[PDB]
Formats: structure tokens, sequence, C-alpha cells
């Protein structure tokens, strides 16, 4: 009833070739974004390239925070909530600079009797949050292309 | 308008003559009446008389009599009043002098207030105030600090730091009243070691403990990253002695160290270390580096090397558990993780993950182990515009060496082995589609998407009851975690899998291709029971196969200021909703927000996943049912109220409440805070224990660029701090 | 009398993996209070 398979691509046709730029090129978010763009068939160029007509994706400040979300009746922590916030910009070669952002929420229960096990669980959670934040940024690329046509 | 620019418009902005004089030399003016000019050898002198007005770009000087020297640039204004131009500050002295190429502004029996004209909230009268522009300091002799017309204290040499350059000296103290320590007073001294390091020493005096606690902070900035150390030491405690008379020494202390940095883009260094003298340290003493809500102290070091397609890490993980019901705690000393990635091996992507860890326990009766893991992986990704399918295969090969098993094997029916091998493959298939439709009955230009997803996972069954569980904990199943390929963390319990996950997400985009709404539902269907060989979870139902796990998520961005979030988990083996949470926020800016939230965790979920004494202990057994409210709003553009209230609907008692008020003028700021929190459990009367705290802070303004309203510091200062969910 | 402020080297960011547990949001700026 009106539905049809997605005829257009995920990443805009303009951003088929991009420059991925970062201050921590070997970090966990750069690896997540670079792999996500590779799935979408995007050809990534080096920052120091001869090309002067390709958009540049810049990865900025990444914050991870773990806070107490609820407590037991003795005041001890019951649940921890983790928030990951990512800031980025997409520079079109000739137009302005378009900022984008991501925010991921996760939570889990705390167990002082298996604190080592809960440490490994938290490390696993952060890796997943990096995959989600990489997807959220890529879903914002069509919004940048639309703003480009308006201006 | 904001405070910073509201306090700006208040401040100013850029041969006898015998007549109305307006002599100007580039920038400096002199609107005197009678000017007497001399050129005696040349030693050029200017003798002004009558309503002298030395206007400038830096100061405005007014005085009945003036004088100047055109060679050494020495001025003299008698019985005058000055005022800074382009900055905040004004006063009145019996003699104003500019000396040393207009470096020193020396005042004899002068005063100085950074308050706006017509306001005299505070002043500091001295006798030899000197403003030095190279050092950005204002030295005062025989200083008397005055509030209104009433002095409050006297002391020689009351330097006032002008500007934003850092200096070493005493900071303004602050006070508290808590029910644990009674009246408290902090007197900080700041030491400015170097541009990239500094230290701070704070004698914290607590009335009830009857001694001074010494707080020492050290911040540094290096090539390897930025860090912070904290070392607190209370030589003796009077409250602690009564509760623990048998202990010979009642010292309390805390060591904290946090480091994080990346050097040369390839070396990553991390430290997260906490150590305290006793379990009850944070229930008594309020720190920025620990909370009374903690259950243990984490002590981790990590050194790693990362490149484009390879990374290795060596780390140690140790924990200090506080509760007296726990005495055994495992540690990784050390752990080595290695990853290697290689793509485009034909149409496949390959990957290797290896590990080597050594487990040690605080107790001397517990098993001790060494484990080596290898995990090669290969996948074949396929995709197009409207769909993608990803097929993956994996091998999980582990080896164990378990020693010190005599004490455990004596009192348990099933025995641990000394040498264990565990090899098991894993096969997974993951699919995805996307549909779209033009949703015009909502608004023109909108679209809606429908994204169904499916996954199939198969792992065979290995009996893992001869392996002790060191680092495996049950993982939550939210909607994001429905498609996870693991049931436990770590590598000690690897459950079997023969299951299909199905889910669907719908999104609503507007004409700007900006997402407005998304909602998700999913389930996991089991064809065979998931067993690790050591299965002792306490399920309410004897269900093994079928559709057992359900989950959902939502997010609606109603406007630029409104937001709604939700999530629910249902488990059929619990016969009830496992967990749930909800949240709605309105947020105009940092100083205007309202938030409502709810958190739920069933009594059966506590029984299934947490320790066995949780389901019988009164402070644990009922799960979670918590309603919270957070607000922040200004009144009359200077006041700022922050409040928080968290309520437990199961016990009909609060968990936390907070209230803070701050008044921030153009030359001072005052903040008062209150918080009542849960702070322990009384085992005799079987009721919770609360703590009350009132804090009073004061501050001077107008000397540096600081004009904060203190909202974010107040919103983050309780046990359940504020998180921005918009 | 002293002023406390941010550190700098004597004359974007790193993507971490360790979260900040219960950060108290004590801003780093020129101040005469401890924070
Ligand atoms: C170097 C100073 C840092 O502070 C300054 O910059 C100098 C100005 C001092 C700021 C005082 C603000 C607090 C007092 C305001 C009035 C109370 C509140 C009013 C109602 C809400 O070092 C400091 O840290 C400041 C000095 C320490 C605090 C002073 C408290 C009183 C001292 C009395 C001892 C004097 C005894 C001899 C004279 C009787």
């Amino acid at each position: 009833c009106g539905w049809h398979l997605r005829d257009t691509t995920q990443v805009p046709s303009t951003m088929k070739v991009m420059i991925l730029d970062s201050g921590d090129p070997n970090g966990p978010l750069s690896r997540a974004v670079r792999n996500q763009l590779r799935l979408n068939g995007v050809e990534l160029l080096d920052k120091e390239t001869t090309r002067k007509d390709v958009p540049s994706l810049r990865l900025g400040k990444v914050s991870i925070a773990k806070d107490t979300a609820s407590v037991f009746r003795n005041g001890q922590t019951a649940e921890y909530q983790m928030i990951m916030t990512v800031n980025a910009t997409v520079l079109i070669p000739g137009r302005d600079i378009y900022p984008i952002s991501a925010k991921v929420f996760r939570s889990f229960f705390d167990n002082p009797q298996m604190a080592l096990a809960k440490d490994n669980e938290q490390d696993m959670i952060v890796k997943e949050m990096y995959d989600r934040a990489a997807e959220q940024l890529i879903r914002k690329l069509p919004s940048i292309r639309a703003a480009d046509i308006r201006s | 308008a904001d405070l910073a620019s509201q306090c700006m418009l208040g401040v100013p902005s850029y041969a006898v003559f015998t007549g109305s004089v307006d002599i100007m030399q580039g920038n400096s003016r002199l609107q005197a009446d009678e000017v007497q000019l001399h050129q005696k050898e040349p030693v050029r002198t200017v003798d002004a008389l009558g309503n002298v007005h030395y206007d400038d770009n830096q100061v405005i000087l007014k005085g009945p009599k003036g004088w100047a020297n055109l060679n050494t640039k020495d001025t003299n204004v008698w019985e005058g009043d000055y005022q800074m131009v382009g900055r905040q500050g004004r006063g009145k002295a019996d003699l104003m002098k500019q000396r040393g190429e207009n470096r020193y502004t020396i005042l004899d029996n002068g005063s100085f207030t950074s308050c706006l004209p017509g306001s005299d909230t505070w002043s500091v009268v001295g006798s030899e105030i000197i403003h030095d522009r190279e050092e950005q300091v204002a030295e005062i002799w025989n200083a008397r600090f005055k509030v209104g017309p009433v002095p409050i204290f006297y002391s020689p040499y009351l330097q006032l730091p002008v500007g934003d350059k850092r200096r070493s000296g005493f900071l303004i103290p602050n006070a508290k009243y808590t029910t644990t320590n009674y009246f408290e007073f902090y007197l900080p001294y700041y030491w400015n070691i170097a541009p990239n390091m500094d230290a701070t020493i704070t004698p914290h005096y607590m009335h009830r403990r009857g001694n001074i606690m010494w707080e020492n902070e050290f911040r540094y900035l290096s090539q390897a990253g930025a860090g912070l150390m904290e070392l607190d030491y209370l030589p003796s405690d009077k409250v602690y002695e009564d509760e623990h008379p048998n202990d010979d020494s009642s010292r309390r202390w805390l060591f904290y160290w946090n480091h994080s940095g990346v050097m040369d883009q390839v070396w990553r260094f991390n430290v997260d270390y906490t150590k305290v003298s006793d379990p009850s340290y944070f229930n008594d003493f309020d720190n920025k580096y620990g909370s009374s809500t903690d259950g243990y102290a984490t002590q981790k070091f990590s050194v790693g090397y990362a490149v484009q397609n390879f990374n290795a890490t060596v780390s140690t993980k140790q924990f200090q558990v506080f509760s007296e019901q726990n005495t055994s705690s495992y540690s990784a000393e050390p752990q080595l993780d290695v990853n290697y990635y290689q793509n485009d091996v034909g149409p496949f992507d390959t990957r290797i993950y290896g590990q080597a860890v050594h487990f040690v326990n605080t107790r001397d009766d517990m098993p001790e182990a060494t484990r080596v893991h290898l995990e090669p992986t290969i996948n074949l990704p396929l995709s197009n515009n409207w769909g993608s399918i990803n097929t993956e295969a994996k091998l999980l090969a582990t080896h164990y060496q378990q020693t010190n098993l005599d004490w455990y094997n004596s009192r348990n029916t099933t025995k641990l082995d000394e040498s264990v091998n565990r090899v098991m493959p894993q096969f997974k298939v993951d699919g995805k589609m996307v549909f779209e439709r033009d949703m015009e009955m909502l608004a023109p230009g909108y679209t809606q998407t429908l994204e169904p997803r499916a996954q199939y996972l198969y792992v065979p069954y290995r009996d893992q009851s001869d392996i002790y569980n060191y680092d495996s904990s049950l993982l939550q199943s939210d909607y994001s975690g429905l498609f996870r390929d693991r049931t436990y963390g770590g590598l000690d319990r690897i459950a079997s899998a023969n299951q299909v996950t199905t889910g669907v997400t719908s999104r609503i985009y507007d004409d700007a291709a900006v997402e407005r709404f998304n909602i998700s539902v999913g389930q996991i269907y089991y064809f065979t029971e998931s067993r690790t060989g050591d299965d002792n979870i306490t399920w309410e139902n004897d269900d093994k196969t079928g559709s057992l796990v359900w989950a959902g998520d939502t997010y609606w961005r109603i406007s630029e200021r409104w937001g709604l979030r939700g999530g629910i988990q249902y488990d059929t083996r619990l016969d009830n909703v496992a967990t749930s949470n909800s949240s709605i926020e309105y947020r105009r800016d940092e100083d205007r927000l309202v938030q409502l939230n709810y958190r739920y965790a069933s009594p059966e979920y506590i029984q299934a996943t947490l320790p066995k004494y949780y389901s019988t202990a009164e402070q644990y057994k009922n799960g979670i049912s918590q309603v919270g409210a957070v607000a922040s709003w200004p009144i009359a553009d200077r006041w700022s109220i922050v409040g928080a209230y968290y309520y437990d609907t199961n016990a009909n008692k609060q968990a936390d409440s907070m209230l803070g008020v701050q008044y921030s003028s153009c030359c001072y700021a005052i903040r008062v805070g209150y918080e009542r929190k849960l702070n322990g459990w009384d085992n005799d009367k079987q009721h919770a224990v609360y703590d009350n705290a009132i804090g009073f802070n004061i501050e001077l303004r107008g000397l540096s660029s600081n004009y904060g309203l203190g909202t974010q510091e107040m919103l983050r200062s309780n046990i359940l701090p504020y998180q921005n969910t918009l | 009398c002293g002023l406390k402020g941010p550190l700098y080297f004597p004359p974007t960011q790193t993507q971490s993996t360790v979260p900040d547990k219960n950060d108290r949001a004590t801003g780093d700026g020129p101040s005469q209070v401890n924070y």
C-alpha cells in the first residue's frame, strides 16, 4: 500500500568518494566509520591528496560517560547508563561546512560479586556503541545533501 | 541578554592656556581648565588645574589638580577617582600616580571595587593599592575588605588577581554542613608549577571527626596524555574509633590516578586507579572521584599499540569490593589482546583475535587459571541499494590451565579439571531490507521507511562445567542486543545457539530528510535450549524453546526542544516484563529544562540475574520502580533554581532530592545547595539511612572573564546526576 | 591570592574506550574557587 524498495542509495551520489579525516585515525570510532563507509561502497582517499573536489568528513570530539541511573534501597547502584556523543562536520568543496552529531544510550546492571565479568561486559558495550554512532552519522548524510541544494 | 554583555554596557568604552582645553596626543586627552606648560632643560612638564579629566583608552581620571612629565611619563592626580575603560573596575584615591611608562597605577589611601557604578556591594580599602600590568596583579597594603559600608576583615597584603593569567595563592574557602561530619571548612592553596602542571593543597576540617584531612591534587599535561592524581589523608578519626575500637589506627586515606592519552598516534596509555583505606570511605567523605553508590574500587592500567589493521594491548584489572558479604574477587594480571584485520581476500574479509590472561583471587583457597584463546573469522558481505546479506563463519579455540583446585573440588559434586580444551565453530547469517513510501497525509514531503531484519545463529554444545567461571556475566537483551551473537561476556561460558532473530524498524523523515521518529520491535526464537553445561538460572517458567525474548525501543523528536524516549524488555521465562524505562524532556537552553523519567526492573529479573542473596535481602529483592523529575529555570535573570526529586514507588520513599539557588550579579556570585540521599542500610532496624548536606559557596566577579551561572555544576552534583536525553 | 586555570603546553580529539564515571561537571576555567 504505497511501499516500494528503496530506489536511491544510502550515501548521496555526491559523497561516493570522500576524505575521512580524524585526529585519532587509529581509534575505535575511525575504525567503525571507515568500515561502515566501506560497506556502502564509498572510496576513501587520504587527507593529503591531489583531489580538490571531493567532500571531506571530519571526526571531532567523542565523549563517553557512565552514570548511576537507579539505586537500591541502601543507596547502592543498581543500573549504570552510558551515553556516547559524537561530533563531526562535512565540508563540501566550495559550499559551507555542515555539522552533524550522534548520541547513543545504553544501560546495564552492576554486580560487585563479578566485577571482573562486568568490566568485560562494559568493554563489549562500548564497542557496540561505536558501531551505532557510526551508523547514525551516515544516516545524516542525505540531510546534508538536501541542505546543499537549498543553499 | 546574557550576564557577560549585561555587565559590559555599564562600563565606559572608547605657555598658559587658561581656557577650556582639549589637548590630545594620539589617544590621551586632558580636559583641564588652566594648563601651565614648561620646557625647562628638555624636561617638559604639564601642570593642569581645574576639573582635570585625563580621558584615555585604559583609564578615566578625574581630579581637581593634575601634573605630568612628558619625558618619563609620570602623572599625578590629586583627590580623584579613576575608572577602567574597556574592562570592569573603579575606585577613588587621594592621589593617583602612573609610573614606569604607564605600568604601575599607584593609589595612596585608595579603594577598588569591580561593581558597576551606583552599586557598592563590596570594596577593598587599602593605603597603597598598586595595579601592575605586567604581572596582572593588584597589591594592597593594610587591606580592609568591606561589604557595603561595614568592614568584615583586615589583613596586610591582599593581592587581587586581575585577568585570566594563572597565579599561585590561596583560593576563596567554602563551607558545608552534613549529618555525617557536621560543620566543614576547606581552605585551598593553589600552586602554579608550570604551564603544563599545577598542584592544589586543601586542609579540609570536619568538626565531628576532630582532625584535619589533607587533600592533595596534581594535574599534568604531557606528550603521553593528560592526568590527575589525588591523595587525601586523615591522620585520625573520632567517629571511626567508636565504631571500630579494636583497630589500633583510625587513619582514612584515598589514592586516585587517572590518565588518558595517545602518543604519536600509535601508543595509547590509560590509567583508572582508585584505592581507599576502608569500605565506608565514600559513605562518610564526599569526593569528586567516588560516590556512595559505588560497590567496589577499580584499579586498571593499560598500554596499547594500534595501527590501521592491527592492535595489541597489555592490561591489568583489579577490584576492591566493599561489602563484607564478598571476600573473593578475581583479577586479570595480566591480559593480552591482539587483533589483526585483512580485507579483500577474494570476496571475503578475514580477521583474527587472540588473548592470553592470568586469573588470581584475593582468597588463597580459590582456583587459579591461565587461558589462551584464538578466534579466526571470515565473512562474505553482499549488498545493493535495498538490501544486504552477510554470511559469517568462526572458530573458537580455548585452552585452560587450572591450579589450586583442592579446596574447591572437596566441597562440590562436579569437579574442575587441570587442563581443558574447548573448540567450537559458529555460523551466522544476517539479512536486511529497506522499504519506503511517500507519507503525504502527515505533511507534504515526508517519507516513511520500513526496515525488517533477520538473523540465524548456530553454535554447538560443549559441556563447560569443568571450567570455573572467572569473567562471564549474563548480558542484557534490549532491542540493540537481540542480534548479538553472545549470551555472556568474557570467554568462560559460551552457550549453544540454534535460533532466529526477527525485528523491524520504522522511521519518519521530514522534507529536509531529517529523522523525526523511530520505533523498533523484535524477538528471538529458539529451536533448541541454550546450555553451557552449568545452568542454574532461576527462571519462573520451565520454558526452553520457542519465542522467549521480546524487546522494543522508541524515540520521538517532537521539536527542537521536546524529546521522548522509551524501551521495554519482556521475557517469557520470567512471566513478566524484565525491565523498562521512559523519559520525556523539554529543554530550551542550558538554563531552562524539565525532565521526567521512569525506570523499572521486576523482582523476578533480580532473582534470575543477580546474586542469590539479592532475592532474599530486603534492600535488593523488590527490583526497581523509580520516578524522577529534574528542573532548572531562572527567575528575574539573576536567580537560578535547580531541583531534582527521585521517588521509589515500591517502598513509597524517596531515593534522592536536591535543591540549589544561585544569585550571580556583576561583581559577585552566591550559591546554596541542599541534598538528601540514601547513604547505607541499618541492619538492626531494617530501614535505610539518609544523609543531608547544605553547601555554601561565594565568589568574586568582574576581575576575570568568568560569568557562569553554575547550572551545569548543580545539575550534576547528586547521586543520580542529570543526563541530557533530548 | 591565586587564580586557577586550564593547562597548556609551554610555548577533534582522541576516541577513548573508558567512560567518565559520574563526572561532576566542574568546569575548567579561570577561577578563585577550588572546583
Ligand atoms: C587572597 C584571598 C582570595 O580572596 C580574595 O581575592 C580577596 C578578597 C576576599 C574574598 C572574601 C569573600 C568572602 C567574604 C564575603 C562576606 C561573607 C558573606 C557575606 C554574606 C553572604 O584569600 C582568601 O581566600 C580570602 C580570605 C579567606 C576568607 C576570609 C574570611 C574572613 C577572614 C577573617 C580573618 C581576619 C582576622 C583579622 C581581622 C579581624
